[PDB]
């Protein structure tokens, strides 16, 4: 199980604006095993800050080819943590986790190439 | 540890000396005719090596100039002694240059960057290691 504090963030199909709202918590991704397809499951928690839409926890299955991991989607913030389900089960989140601090930084974190591998590990591969 | 060993080589071949003269003509040809240690040259020995463990500091010389007034590379991030600060000067063939004169002290600096677009290594202090 890997987590990092990482917060809520807005989706949008109007233009995808993706700024955060930016409270406060972590995302905890289980790994999990469940058939083919992994299903690993990203529980958004949070932990202090109600300012903006706080979102009330909900676990996201991983469906593979609908999701999509893309670090920026409109250059205003990076590390934009996308699960993409085209405003069904979209919920977004942006890490907020120290690397170099919780900014916003673009092409993901500073340990660049430790934050990639992530990605793949999660989001392109089914266990 | 390294002296006791050495001192004991050395006394035991002087001692050896008033019997040996008289020897050492016999020895010359023994080793031609028989076989050699390892070596062809004379017959040479052992010497040993002594510990010596500190290198000193010796003392100036002048007094007059204990900074004479030649030109030395002194590092940014380095012992300052006060005596040196009045020769610091900040060079321009750097991005940085000072953004008023230089105290001629040793202190918190501030320096005009000319060119902060290209990369050079910064110094992380703790606080940053720890993020």
């Amino acid at each position: 199980v890997i987590k990092f504090r990482a917060g809520v963030c807005e989706y949008n199909e109007d233009s995808r604006l993706c700024t955060p709202i930016p409270v406060q918590g972590e995302i905890e991704i289980k790994p999990n095993e469940e058939e083919e397809l992994g299903f690993w499951d990203f529980e958004w928690r949070p932990t202090e800050k109600p300012v903006g839409r706080e979102l009330d926890p909900i676990s996201l299955i991983l469906i593979p080819g609908e999701t999509m991991w893309v670090p920026i989607k409109s250059s205003k913030s990076g590390r934009i943590f996308a699960l993409v389900f085209s405003s069904n089960e979209r919920y977004f989140f942006w890490l907020q986790e120290k690397n170099s601090g919780n900014l916003p930084l673009n092409e993901l974190s500073a340990k660049d190439k430790e934050i990639y591998n992530k990605m793949i590990g999660v989001l392109n591969n089914s266990s | 540890e390294v002296e006791k060993v050495a001192t004991a080589v050395l006394s035991t071949t002087a001692r050896a000396k008033a019997r040996a003269k008289k020897t050492k003509k016999e020895k010359g040809p023994n080793e031609e005719e028989k076989k050699k240690e390892h070596e062809e040259k004379e017959k040479e020995r052992e010497t040993n090596k002594k510990g010596i463990k500190e290198t000193k500091e010796n003392d100036e010389e002048f007094y007059k100039n204990k900074y004479s007034s030649k030109p030395y590379k002194v590092d940014n991030m380095t012992r300052i002694l006060p005596q040196q600060s009045r020769y610091i000067s900040f060079i321009k063939d750097d991005r940085f240059v000072p953004v008023r004169k230089f105290k001629g002290n040793n202190g918190v600096v501030v320096l005009r960057d000319r060119e902060p677009k290209e990369p050079v290594a910064l110094i992380e202090t703790v606080r940053q290691m720890k993020d």
